[PDB]
């Protein structure tokens, strides 16, 4: 289970950036997923969600309407992009997947013990 | 003979037609009854290797069933028995003991609904003798004092069936009002309950599923005193002549647990 | 950093050598090899005891050594005791802690484990000479709960911990001797080798590694699963070991070709594998599942010659007696029936 | 020998009535998990005659996804409330769509009542700035506003009050049911809540049982 | 960030140790297997039909 994030980097305020991560060893149109951060001198902060099949998006209300989720089943990745970016939103980037297949519920949060993430990406924002 | 002589203590007579009307339906009523009470009993049988069927509220329903089928057997066999006789005697006890066993039992469900539904805690203790005793035993002491005073009263009568000229039917009402009184009180209070948490349609199918286990559908049958409750008897009679398909419908059929067990008995004996 | 960039790239060239290697190992595959064998049939077990006595869920079993007395954990706060061929109970030991999650018989008959929630393994003396059963002692030194724990003598304990590390104790003293440290998520499940030196430990993290009891150092990391793993076995021979997940799949490792050979899974199964468990000879691997069943595999051919059923909940725990006679399955309904 | 073959019977019989005598105390007892956003804590209490007993997993890891399945029997969950607000909001989420909990109610228990009332007069971190939706929210009201706070915290509560009541009422077609409550750091009733929403609780499941509701 | 290093570390010196290990071929741990098995399949009751004899569940 591999999870490798990029798109990430340095974005004027009011930007855009478009963060993709690259998912190998597990059959993605099983999985739900997630997109979570950390911002410097704080903890794990859930971002966005994405179901199975796409059909169901939740945001963290700071992000709604600004940013927007896809997954590609075929291609085994999934997206998440940014609009109009602020400062505020400078955190590390991870991918985190749901533990188990056909399941409606993520424990995925976890203090920097979760299994099934990855390395994370870095956005700022200046 | 028909069914409504159970529960009648002025003696009234009905014009022929009323009489062939009461006892067929008594016949149809009693006998599907039966052939439906054997079915509610060998699902229970059956389905009793599930944790969920392994409650106390089904010990219950399987003695109230188990006394029902046999007193509307005995009542059946009872409708031809050339009254005036010692078999004709023996009925009349059988039948007044397995009634008023059947009238304890539904005592007994009543109870259970009370602290089950009212009284919230404490319904996981066990009472099985309890249940057992005043289901049972109270019956039979109850016919030891009908015996040895009122002997006489059982075989001298118009049918095979306890006499109501020397008021040894009291025996059988007296009993049977009080159960009638407080599963009454009882289904009062659960209706107030379930109307409570329900904010009308589910209000009518809670009393519709506690009409046969409760017996308060036996009322009517005691109502007939005027004269002018022809009407009353023919209710008494179609409605609690159909007390095990109401069983069986409302407690072994349309139950969402015993659906489950044998759905998931099904699916294990598919696998064979 | 510089320094700590390097040094993940570093582990990823590492990663992909070990890779290339193990692809290079694998000439042929145990599907195409085993072609030429003839199938075991249909495999019909029936009930032939159902073991009642206990008020909550069943959470773990584990089979003496005799194939006669089987000990059960219930989150009701009980050991139980049975005697399988009578079924008549002989033991009812009542747990400090209700939330009990292992249990394990040792192999002289002389003890019996416990541990949950209570972050504490407890080993019980069942011979107890004038007296009855009682705490023999206390052994705490995990900051997570237990879920399994085994007997490698009768002296020292292996136990597993949720917070992220496996531990091999001296009861006697009830000190640490070594501790297991490598894994990244919760250890689930154990299984020692025939041999008492090696034993493997599923986890949390997808990956199982092989411990090596003397040395308290790994030995090899297996990574097939795409979800957590539940359940544990190693083969009679000890040369390989099944490995039960929460993907519906139950795979196959090997310790001398380091990868998987097999993986039974189903379109049909779409829950989660509770317990594993192989038989005698090793050609059948019973497997415990969320829908309320058992699956009879065929090690040698990945395909299901048999189903258990007739538990109301899932299946907790599965165990196959040294003799190789019955098979015990509990489950959440409180029930716990023997199969043969 | 047939001496131990009845030795043993005895054995059973004797070991059988324990199990009896601790069946009623395991029954008449009420099991209760406390967590919110040695090793394990019990506490014991009994209100009205009738014994309840409080966990509390507080000396373990953040991981609560394997050790959360042992508490499928319990008959409620008490969840307390003190962005830790969204961290709640997803843990009520998993508790609530968990395929093992789908049985098992939940009593929320939102405190922190009387320190809102500074935080929203203060404005230093305005609720707006984490739920955006708060700028278009109006009390529905069916409310029980105490005399002494302004609207601005009695419609702050029922926000996030109606924040797991929409997580609540939405999904899962299970045999459980949500019970907000509002608490606060002064209060001592809070004891009384939890038995009359326990009392709730097992009246569904026996209504239900009986197939009436 | 000495913990993470020393973590990486740690997974680093796991990783050299386990890629220096013996392999066999598949084609000869599936035939250890099955030769196992098949020594083996006269001693499992299981597998083979328990006679009502000797078996003590029945
Ligand atoms: C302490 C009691 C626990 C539960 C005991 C078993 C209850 C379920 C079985 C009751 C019905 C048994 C079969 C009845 C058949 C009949 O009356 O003809």
């Amino acid at each position: 289970v591999q999870l490798q994030e990029s798109g990430g980097g340095l974005v004027q305020p009011g930007g855009s950036l478009r963060l993709s991560c690259a998912a190998s060893g597990f059959t993605f149109s099983n999985y739900k997923m997630n997109w979570v951060r950390q911002a410097p001198g704080k903890g794990l902060e859930w971002v966005s969600d994405i179901s199975q099949s796409g059909a169901s998006i939740s945001y963290t209300g700071s992000v709604k309407g600004r940013f927007t989720i896809s997954r590609d089943n075929a291609k085994n990745t999934l997206y998440l992009q940014m609009n109009s970016l602020k400062p505020e939103d400078t955190a590390v980037y991870y991918c985190a997947r749901c533990p188990a297949p056909f399941t409606r519920d993520c424990f995925d949060v976890t203090s920097t013990t979760y299994a099934y993430r990855g390395q994370g990406t870095q956005v700022t924002v200046s | 003979t028909n069914f409504a002589i159970l529960m009648q203590v002025v003696p009234l007579e009905l014009a022929r037609g009323h009489q062939v009307a009461l006892s067929s339906i008594s016949y149809v009523g009693c006998s599907l009854s039966v052939l439906c009470l054997v079915a509610t009993l060998v699902t229970f049988a059956v389905l009793s290797s599930v944790s969920t069927i392994r409650n106390q509220r089904y010990h219950i329903h399987a003695n109230l069933s188990f006394a029902v089928l046999v007193a509307q057997v005995l009542l059946l066999i009872s409708f031809r028995l050339e009254p005036g006789t010692t078999p004709c005697q023996v009925m009349a006890v059988l039948l007044h003991y397995f009634f008023l066993s059947a009238f304890a039992w539904m005592l007994v469900e009543g109870l259970h609904l009370y602290s089950m539904v009212i009284k919230v805690f404490g319904s996981e203790d066990s009472k099985h003798r309890y249940y057992y005793g005043m289901g049972w035993g109270f019956p039979l002491l109850i016919c030891i004092i009908s015996l040895s005073f009122a002997m006489d009263s059982y075989g001298t009568s118009n049918n095979c069936w306890l006499s109501l000229a020397s008021g040894a039917i009291w025996a059988f009402v007296a009993p049977a009002l009080f159960v009638i009184v407080v599963n009454i009180g009882i289904l009062i209070a659960v209706t107030r309950v379930i109307s409570q948490i329900s904010a009308f349609k589910l209000t009518a199918k809670a009393v519709a599923v506690l009409l046969p286990i409760l017996g308060t559908s036996w009322v009517f049958g005691v109502l007939a005193v005027n004269g002018c409750a022809v009407v009353f008897q023919y209710m008494f009679a179609t409605l609690n002549s159909l007390q095990g398909l109401f069983i069986f419908l409302f407690h072994c059929l349309l139950n969402s647990e015993v659906r489950a067990a044998f759905k998931h008995k099904t699916k294990v004996w598919s696998l064979t | 950093q510089s320094e700590l960039d390097q040094l993940r790239q570093e582990a990823e060239q590492l990663k992909n050598q070990i890779r290339d290697a193990r692809k290079a190992c694998a000439d042929a595959t145990l599907s195409q090899i085993t072609n030429n064998i003839d199938p075991v049939g249909r495999i019909q077990m029936r009930t032939r005891r159902t073991l009642r006595g206990h008020l909550a869920k069943i959470y773990a079993m584990h089979w003496g050594t005799d194939s006669r007395l089987l000990v059960s954990a219930s989150q009701d706060g009980k050991l139980i005791i049975w005697d399988s061929y009578t079924t008549n109970k002989v033991h009812a030991i009542p747990l400090r802690s209700s939330w009990v999650m292992t249990c394990a018989y040792a192999p002289s008959g002389n003890y019996v484990a416990c541990g949950g929630l209570d972050n504490i393994c407890s080993i019980y003396n069942l011979k107890t000479r004038e007296g009855n059963v009682r705490v023999s002692r206390e052994l705490a030194g995990h900051t997570g709960y237990l879920s399994c724990c085994r007997f490698l003598d009768d002296n020292q304990i292996v136990t597993s911990s949720g917070d992220t590390t496996c531990a091999l104790w001296d009861i006697e003293t009830g000190q640490q001797t070594t501790t297991f440290t490598g894994h990244t998520g919760d250890v689930m499940s154990l299984s020692l080798a025939p041999d008492t030196r090696l034993f493997v430990s599923g986890a949390c993290d997808a990956s199982a590694k092989l411990w090596d009891v003397r040395e308290g150092m790994c030995r090899q990391t297996f990574t097939g699963h795409e979800s957590d793993i539940n359940a544990i076995c190693f083969f009679p021979n000890g040369n390989a070991f099944a490995t039960g997940s929460d993907d519906a799949t139950c795979r196959l490792f090997d310790l001398r070709a380091d990868q998987e050979l097999m993986t039974y899974s189903h379109d049909n199964i779409i829950c989660g594998i509770t317990s594993v468990s192989f038989s005698k000879s090793g050609r059948l691997l019973l497997a415990g599942y969320d829908d309320f069943n058992c699956n009879v595999w065929d090690a040698l051919k990945a395909d299901r010659a048999g189903v258990l059923a007739g538990h109301d909940n899932r299946v907790s725990c599965l165990g196959v007696t040294d003799d190789g006679m019955a098979v015990a399955t509990g489950s959440w309904d409180s029930f716990l029936k023997i199969w043969n | 020998q047939r001496n131990e073959e009845k030795a043993q019977r005895e054995a059973n019989k004797k070991i059988e009535k324990q199990l009896q005598k601790d069946k009623q105390v395991y029954r008449a007892t009420h099991r209760l998990l406390l967590l919110g956003a040695s090793g394990i804590f019990e506490t014991k209490f009994q209100v009205d005659k009738v014994n309840f007993h409080m966990f509390d997993v507080g000396a373990q890891r953040d991981e609560r996804r394997k050790w959360i399945q042992c508490f499928n029997d319990v008959t409620a969950i008490i969840f307390v409330v003190a962005n830790r607000l969204q961290a709640a909001l997803k843990l009520f989420d998993s508790i609530w769509n968990n395929k093992w909990l789908r049985d098992t109610s939940v009593i929320l228990f939102l405190n922190k009542q009387d320190l809102l009332a500074e935080k929203v007069l203060a404005g230093k971190s305005k609720i707006e700035d984490y739920f955006p939706e708060f700028a278009r929210y109006t009390t529905p009201e069916d409310a029980t506003p105490e005399p002494g706070e302004d609207p601005r915290v009695t419609r702050a509560k029922y926000f996030i009050r109606d924040e797991f009541l929409r997580i609540s009422t939405a999904s899962g077609d299970g045999r459980h049911y949500c019970y907000p409550h509002f608490t606060c750091a002064v209060d001592t009733e809070n004891i009384r809540r939890v038995f009359n929403d326990c009392r709730d609780i097992i009246q569904r499941m026996h209504l239900r049982q009986y197939e009436l509701l | 960030n000495t913990a993470s290093i020393a973590q990486a570390r740690k997974l680093v010196e796991q990783l050299k140790m386990e890629a220096n290990i013996d392999r066999i071929k598949v084609s000869k741990a599936a035939a250890d297997l099955m030769a196992y098995c098949e020594a083996h399949a006269k001693e499992d009751p299981l597998l083979t039909p328990v006679p009502a004899s000797e078996n003590p569940f029945r």
